[PDB]
RNA sequence: GCUCAGGAAUAAGAGCUGAAUGCAUCUAAGCUCGAACUCUGACCUAAAAAGAGACCUCUUUAAGGAUUCCGGUAAAAGACC
RNA sequence: GCAGCUUGCUACCUCGAUGUCGGUUCUUUCCAUCCUGGCCGUGCAGCAGCGGCCAAGGGUGAGGUUGUUCGCCUAUUAAAGGAGAUCGUGAGCUGGGUUUAGACCGUCGUGAGACAGGUCGGUUACUAUCUACUAGAGGUGCCCGAGGUCUGCGGGUAAGC
RNA sequence: CCCUAACUGGAGUCCGGUGAAGCUUACAUUCUAGUGCACAGUCUAGAGACCUCUAGGGGGAAGUGAAGACCCCGUGGAGC
RNA sequence: AGCUUGUAGUCCGUAAGGGAGACAACCCAGCCCGUGGUUAAGGUCCCCAAGUGUCGACUAAGUGUUAAUACUAAAGGGCGUCCCAAGCCCCAGACAGCUGGAAGGUUAGCUUAGAAGCAGCUACCCUUCAAAGAGUGCGUAACAGCUCACCAGUCGAGGUU
């Protein structure tokens, strides 16, 4: 699932990975990989993540929640990025 | 800071005693260091056109007399270079007492300064009737 | 020949030293870059980073960084090379990585002690990853 | 911004008491240096 | 002075009050703790050592201290009695020239234990058997040798 | 003791400082070909020095738009000859030479380096090389060039220097048709590189002879009242006492220039055909004038002048496409008084 | 006047999968990221690498090398061009 | 408990001599991290702090008093870390202090004299035998004879911060 | 002094003539750790090293000069 | 303290040869010369003579691979792993989960309005049904539910101090 308070984000699947764009007020977008097959689909404030190897999927959605932490603030106060409702 | 065109040696040495040319009160100032110079051993900290570094007053009205404070270069002896080609050189240096941003206390200076430290501090480019 | 495929250095470099000091013809090993290091990765790759940075340049100790050149030099250490003996023994014997166009196709025997059949457990590196850790194009 | 999920995968963690290590919620033994005592992270 | 500069032995015994002189007092000022009249207590469990040492009296005390605190805090303050049992009667010199007459001069007073020799000794009901194995372990934290809690009496109560 | 701390003297990244081995620089590594098949080297004469005035086209750059004044090297560049092809295989210990095929036609001046190979095998040994490629034994080719500095007047020596380069392809097939059509033929400097462009240069320096400790590495002199004591340039402390030996770190005496050496990022800002626009009255001190093409290089370039320079495509170079220079006004003062 | 990266494997650390201990768990196997460190990539030196190298050309009473001679991009003597 | 970086304890080596304190020059090592790189906790809103973990690649300066080490003070600075190397370094330097012979002041002694107190003055020897290192050459070894062009076992780097 | 640079004359470097002295049990192309009267080029275990020559500054040979001037001892002296 | 001063035995001093990496005094041995043979201490993967020896287990740390010894790190901890014994519950059914239940009353005493199970006296808040509480926590002015403790259906073999 999505969050965010001010800043829209723009999850955009583009080849073998999932482009960040515009977090928390960012010009390089950040990048995470999709590891196998393992098709993921982009819909509002929530992403599904489909495959046939457990492993692969719990290591993308890994990826994709390690990529979006904001690394110098308080939790308290800042919470944004991607993060799982659901595992594997 | 922000960057200029020329290139500007670092003539006057810390140490030196340059003849203040402003109406704030002061006639003989004596560099005691440099902003933003961190140096290597034995290297006396060395100072140039545009350079904001801390003085100590020498010779002027009782009240500015003993009293540390800041100021810049807007005149050396020693050449330096254009952007085009050429070499600029003066008879004497001089300094303006001022402020950390920029702005001068004195509301008059008296002969050249060079244009350098005019488009570096705009203040001083104002205060000042004759750039060269 | 002897191939090198999936046999213990230590041992393997005991058995031809001990039959290179008998006197005989000279020996080949060939494939001296999957020969098996048993311990675990970390303490291996530790103790053959302090082996290779140890030395002073003029005269300390150059621990080679090429696959046979390591197994040589392994050999060389179980054999008394500063005598004349020795340096005979070690006139005989040659390291291939890899298989040699000469060697190519020769018949091949094996240290039946040295195998890593006879281990305990799958703790255990190989030399060619020591190798390029080490920095070595091979 | 508290929103559910975002303490459930931020703060909702217990720290070892002398290493600082942060742990699972149903445990009781610092999985890097085994100290019995653990807290939980702060709240607000 | 460090704890390890008088915890070996290895000289005889110096404890004859008449022969030396000006030796300083002690600190530990009672030597049983509760429940002095009561005598129907089914447990009896003691902290024993495991080495010859000697200890100091300021380690006795505040292993005292620490095991009354813990034992009123957590059993009450009429459910134990604990007694302790060896009394400082050596006694410590310290030299105080380098060793020209080095013979030393007294400064405090020690006392000399055996293995499996008990120190401690708390009684208490069936319920409070764990508090007086929690406090029986940090007293002997203070104390400067290895320690083992053995239950001495009711073993087949608790156990 | 509260010791002062100080930068090592001098660098021990060209270490051991001796005499190169030949008067030729020789090139370590070859870029990564990105676009049609061509050399990637060439090799020219040093002349000295001038300046130019050009309008300023640095991007972001602080004088951009107005005139600025910039010296520049000139490098005299008669055309070279590709005089063999040489393939190379690689295996466990590295590349190794297998093949080569000289040119039939030749300069009659490279008698004086080496004796004229004679016009054996041409077709026979170029069929060979792609039957080797055919069975993919060759990875790499590479072209053997020389200079032929008998057209030039301020260089007295006439015979020719011999060195390889490397062509750029995408793949070995192309690389050895295109080293089979330009064999044997002469390249000009236009077609290796585009005005406006980067290079690397490589040169043997000027040398010094034996020179001290100050000179060699930097050191500080004996200042006060040491300096009337017995040692002035003589260096502090040759050790501790414990090691017992002096440190190759320690700065002495020895050779000191006539090392290789190699500059990056050097800019190309002219290509000229005739001497006339940059000889100057007088001509050059101790050369003479300029009788080929030439090429103007921004900067200064290792080495002096009549010694040969070579030029490389940029190998660590960062910024895109820069453009062709304006250049104003060329200096030709006399450069004696 | 010029003076970069990029990549590989890692430390503390953050995770995925996962049982002993049905559950849970960053670890016991296994896997993914992760530093001015390490390696690679640039750069200088290097067949006296004793496994003492590869290829090509010219020629074996020759090829070729030295000395003499006119010099300097080199130079303490030698060497080098 | 660790270190041997302060002072003690001992008397194992050196009295047919192992040239003292501090500073200067130059090179290197340790980590118990002052800054620069990466992380964790907070009684962490932001800025800036406090505490801890990995990390020794680079940096760690200029001045006034004092012989000083140490220490105090000044204006900058990203910071102006601490130790080891015969308390690194006198066949490298200096000679300010201590440690000779001269003299003055105070206190001791009847006196010659003394101070563990102060002050002024006061010679710095040597042509490098061996080894190590920095550079330059001549041989012999491998090799058909000669020349050329390469590869790269290895060595070095901070080449950038 | 920051921060060194160029130049001049005498030495040095190279060639001809003349022509000494001082350290020296022996061997000796070394480096690291240990051991040993606890500060090893020679012992123990490793690591390196083809030989000869020229120039150069002094890291080491606890480098050489010299029966310690500091401290103690002698039923040794001298002066006061 | 490889310190200082005693005592019994044996040694070095004045003691070869064999083994300990080298080792004044540690182990075997007290030694005229020459040849053959078997053993002691100690060893038997290679350096290096003789075992890649046999049986039963342990260690995963390159820990260790170091009789004595002036040459070898401690208290404390480990749901790391290998064993012994003692208690407790147990296939008519123990532990971890799947589940819900935790309803009677109460909103406990509480002045601040309010600390209404969670500031501050009390006591099992139900005669009663597995459950039902003066009760931990997300929530919580107070609460409240969500529900702690605490039992109940459920799997299906050992669990636990
Ligand atoms: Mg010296
Ligand atoms: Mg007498
Ligand atoms: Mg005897
Ligand atoms: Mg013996
Ligand atoms: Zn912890």
């Amino acid at each position: 699932s999505i969050v965010y308070a001010h800043f829209p984000m723009q999850v955009k699947v583009d080849g073998k990975t999932l482009i960040i764009g515009n977090f928390l007020g960012e010009k390089k977008p950040r990048f995470a990989k999709i590891i196998g097959e393992t098709k993921v689909k982009v819909s509002g404030n929530d992403v599904t993540i489909t495959g046939i190897n457990k492993e692969d999927v719990g290591q993308t959605a890994a990826n994709i929640e390690q990529k979006t932490k904001i690394k110098r603030f308080d939790p308290r106060i800042f919470q944004d990025g991607i993060y799982i409702v659901q595992k594997a | 800071m922000k960057g200029m065109r020329s290139n500007i040696p670092r003539a006057l040495n810390a140490g030196a005693q340059i003849a203040c040319v402003d109406n704030t009160g002061a006639k003989v100032v004596e560099i005691i260091s440099v902003k933003k110079y961190r140096g290597v051993k034995n290297r006396m900290p060395c100072a140039g056109i545009g350079d904001m570094c801390v003085v100590s007053v020498k010779k002027g009205t009782p009240e500015m007399r003993k009293q540390v404070l800041l100021a810049v270069v807007v005149r050396q002896k020693q050449e330096f270079r254009r952007p085009d080609g050429l070499h600029v050189s003066f008879e004497d240096n001089a300094m303006v007492i001022t402020d950390e941003e920029g702005i001068p206390k004195g509301t008059d200076i008296k002969g050249p300064v060079a244009r350098e430290v005019a488009e570096r501090f705009p203040k001083i480019g104002t205060t000042a009737s004759i750039i060269v | 020949v002897i191939d090198a495929k999936g046999l213990i250095l230590g041992r393997l470099a005991s058995s031809v030293a001990k039959q290179l000091l008998s006197g005989d013809e000279k020996v080949y090993i060939i494939n001296a870059e999957q020969a098996i290091i048993s311990g675990s990765r970390a303490a291996t790759l530790r103790e053959y980073r302090e082996t290779r940075e140890r030395g002073a340049t003029e005269f300390g100790p150059y621990f080679p960084k090429r696959p046979d050149r390591i197994l040589k030099r392994t050999i060389r250490g179980m054999l008394p090379y500063k005598r004349a003996r020795g340096r005979d023994a070690m006139s005989r014997l040659k390291v291939y990585v890899g298989v040699p166009y000469e060697l190519k196709g020769a018949e091949t025997v094996t240290i039946p002690d040295a195998d890593m059949r006879l281990l305990s457990s799958s703790r255990y590196v190989e030399l060619g990853e020591v190798s390029q850790k080490m920095g070595s194009k091979f | 911004a508290r929103f559910p999920e975002a303490e459930e995968r931020l703060l909702n963690k217990k720290i070892c008491m002398k290493c600082n290590a942060r742990n699972a919620i149903r445990a009781t033994r610092c999985r890097k240096c085994g100290y019995g005592t653990l807290r939980v992270k702060s709240k607000e | 002075k460090p704890g390890s500069m008088y915890r070996n032995v290895r000289q005889r015994s110096f404890t004859r009050r008449k022969y030396m002189g000006g030796v300083p007092g002690s600190q530990v000022i009672h030597y049983d703790m509760g429940d002095k009249a009561n005598t129907s207590f089914p447990v009896k469990i003691s902290l024993i050592v495991e080495e010859k040492c000697q200890i100091r009296h300021t380690a006795l005390e505040a292993a005292r201290i620490t095991a009354n605190r813990h034992l009123v805090a957590d059993t009450g303050k009429m459910g134990f009695y604990m007694k302790l049992r060896v009394y400082p009667h050596e006694v410590i010199r310290e030299n105080k020239s380098g060793m020209r007459r080095a013979f030393g001069k007294n400064v405090g007073t020690a006392a000399r234990v055996k293995p499996m020799q008990k120190i401690f000794t708390v009684a208490v009901e069936k319920q409070n058997f764990k508090a007086a194995k929690e406090a029986l372990w940090h007293a002997g934290q203070k104390l400067p040798t290895p320690c083992r809690i053995v239950v001495d009496e009711g073993a087949e109560l608790v156990q | 003791m509260a010791s002062i701390h100080r930068p090592k003297r001098g660098s021990l990244a060209f270490s051991p400082r001796k005499r190169a081995k030949s008067h030729i620089p020789r090139f370590r590594a070859w870029p990564e070909a990105t676009g049609e098949p061509k050399l990637q080297s060439f090799a020219g004469y040093k002349v000295g020095m001038t300046h130019v005035i050009m309008v300023d086209d640095t991007k972001n750059s602080l004088t951009q738009g107005m005139e600025i004044s910039v010296p520049v090297t000139v490098i005299e560049t008669p055309a070279i000859r590709v005089a063999a092809i040489r393939a190379y295989a690689e295996d466990s210990t590295g590349e190794k030479a297998i093949a080569e095929v000289w040119a039939a036609d030749l300069d009659p001046e490279l008698k004086r380096r080496i004796p004229i190979p004679a016009a054996g095998n041409q077709a026979e040994a170029l069929e060979n090389i792609g039957k080797l490629i055919e069975e993919g034994r060759v990875s790499d080719v590479r072209a053997v060039i020389y200079t032929l500095p008998k057209s030039l007047t301020g260089v007295p020596k006439k015979v020719p220097d011999i060195m390889e380069s490397g062509i750029s392809a995408r793949d070995l097939g192309t690389k050895f048709e295109y080293s089979k059509t330009i064999l044997g033929t002469l390249v000009s400097v236009t077609d290796v590189f585009k005005n406006g462009t980067l290079v690397d240069t490589a040169a043997i320096t000027i040398g010094k002879g034996t020179q001290g400790p100050v000179k060699r590495w930097g050191i500080q002199l004996m200042k006060g009242k040491h300096s009337r004591q017995g040692s002035l340039r003589q260096v502090g402390t040759l050790g501790a006492f414990n090691p017992s030996r002096v440190s190759w770190r320690v700065p002495q005496m020895g050779q000191m220039g006539y090392h290789q050496r190699t500059e990056f990022n050097k800019r190309i800002l002219k290509i000229g055909s005739d001497g006339e626009e940059v000889t100057p009255e007088g001509g050059f001190i101790n050369y003479g004038l300029v009788r080929g093409d030439y090429i103007l290089i921004k900067g200064s370039v290792p080495g002096p002048s009549k010694r040969l320079i070579r030029l490389r495509d940029p190998i660590r170079a960062k910024k895109a496409d820069l453009g062709e220079p304006n250049i104003l006004y060329i200096s030709r003062e006399s450069k004696q008084g």
